[PDB]
């Protein structure tokens, strides 16, 4: 999907 | 390289 | 156990792929009461979203076969609250950590970006599986932790820090998908990527590979909310 | 009902949740009736994710106390943490090897299922060997070699070269006679020979499990080359 990140 | 077994995971 | 061998225990849970282990050994730390390093505070945070990240996969595709479908359709649905009361427990943890502890003793603006993001993040896992009456209050209180950290950054850090980055693909992440603002969306993710573009010559060998891997999936989002 | 345990192994096998898996079809399994070709399956499938995620682990920590020449408080450590790997890996073969014993062998009434059976009681025999102690070693690793001796003597007795089961078996047995008894003679030459017949049929093997028999085959040959070099 969207991506998001740690 | 690991030797192989089955069932696989 | 004490403090050092507390943070090697963590360390051997992580090469085992043991994240619960991992996670109790961080929870035990930061319960000490002393501010956590660089080191450590990245240990709690990659425990925790491997944690939770299991529950979040688990629960799209239960909560998906429950929607194409009974005694099977409330078998579904009765699996789905399961898995909901595991992730709400995790994320509860975590939020808890972060006010009695982590927000309080953070020294640095650099820090209080981390936790305050982390804050925002987590609050937005609630919304995900939130219904109807409590959902208005946990994204409220979702954007006003991402919105101060917001603030902080854009004053005390550069626009190439890979924390200001991560912390503007999040937020964006947010507004898509939370509050359907795909135009707000898109504007912050672009207005990150460009300012960063412009001063490229200012990144060092630490953070830039870091920096630069936040920078394509910032422009990979685009692309995808843009076709 | 077992139809609804069923559909819930199902479900917590398309949510990756493999211990809730294991823990339905130790239930049907425990209502004492004879499983089906799907059951039996899901079995296998649910147990083999449980304990292989232990042996990975296990090999992970293994591996980092011994490379340790020294501090002895950081050995001592990883010594308890493989210990209790340990622990948990011996809970799932003995909850497996039980179940075998008391509802699946005594009633397997084909030979299909009878060799399936024999040949997972020599595998979770094994998984016990791999972490043994050296006193109560040599007990275990002749558990597994009876389990599959005698799986092997059916196989060959009732079921073709080419059905996957047999040559699944034979796989399994020539790698316990390289990694367990150590004796690499013996394991090649279970591995050539169980090849070797198959091949000779260029005669008869049905649709339905040609695909299954022939990935089975290139499995045996990538072995027998990476032990000859």
């Amino acid at each position: 999907r969207s991506a998001s990140f740690s | 390289p690991r030797r192989n077994t089955l069932p696989a995971m | 156990m004490d403090k050092n061998e507390l943070v090697q225990k963590a360390k051997l849970a992580e090469q085992a792929e043991r994240y619960d282990d991992m996670a109790a050994c961080m929870k035990s730390v930061t319960e000490q009461g002393a501010e956590l390093s660089n080191e450590e505070r990245n240990l709690l945070s990659v425990a925790y979203k491997n944690v939770v990240g299991a529950r979040r996969s688990s629960w799209r595709v239960v909560s998906s076969i429950e929607q194409k479908t009974e005694k099977k359709q409330q078998m579904a649905r009765e699996y789905r609250e399961k898995i909901e009361t595991e992730l709400r427990d995790i994320c509860n943890d975590v939020l808890s950590l972060l006010e009695k502890f982590l927000i309080p003793n953070a020294s640095q603006a650099e820090s209080k970006v981390f936790y305050l993001k982390m804050k925002g993040d987590y609050y937005r896992y609630l919304a995900e599986v939130a219904a109807g009456d409590d959902k208005k209050g946990i994204v409220d209180q979702s954007q006003q932790a991402y919105q101060e950290a917001f603030e902080i950054s854009k004053k005390e850090m550069q626009p190439t820090h890979p924390i200001r980055l991560g912390l503007a693909l999040n937020f964006s992440v947010f507004y898509y998908e939370i509050l359907n603002s795909p135009e707000k969306a898109c504007s912050l993710a672009k207005t990150a990527f460009d300012e960063a573009i412009a001063e490229l010559d200012t990144l060092s060998e630490e953070s830039y590979k870091d920096s630069t891997l936040i920078m394509q999936l910032l422009r990979d989002n685009l692309t995808l909310w843009t076709s």
